[PDB]
């Protein structure tokens, strides 16, 4: 999920796009 | 809409924080 | 007012960050 | 007034997160 | 304190409650 | 830069003002 993916390395922005509905 | 753009940031942290472990789905208007 | 709400989340932020080890006292 | 004041914070955030290590002058 | 209190563990709506007027 | 100053120890107000313009 996003926080085990996000929490330590940085998301960047099409990354987190991937959590989008 | 600006201002509808700054509350639904507002209320997405108090969803965050009310919610706690069941989360939330959050659809704009 | 939601206005007023969300402008006095903004002050407690600001207010944290001004008063430091003071803190501060917020009220309607 | 205020509301372009708390805009503004809003504005700063955003800049952070969409500019990235370029960074940005406000 | 609030901050050895609600920064060590995070804090139930209850716990945060304790700190309202 | 500010992150090694700031985000390792808290920067006083004072502090903060060196980075504006
Ligand atoms: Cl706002
Ligand atoms: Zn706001």
């Amino acid at each position: 999920g996003i926080v085990e993916q996000c929490c330590t390395s940085i998301c960047s922005l099409y990354q987190l796009e991937n959590y989008c509905n | 809409f600006v201002n509808q753009h700054l509350c639904g940031s507002h209320l997405v942290e108090a969803l965050y924080l009310v919610c706690g472990e069941r989360g939330f789905f959050y659809t704009k208007p």
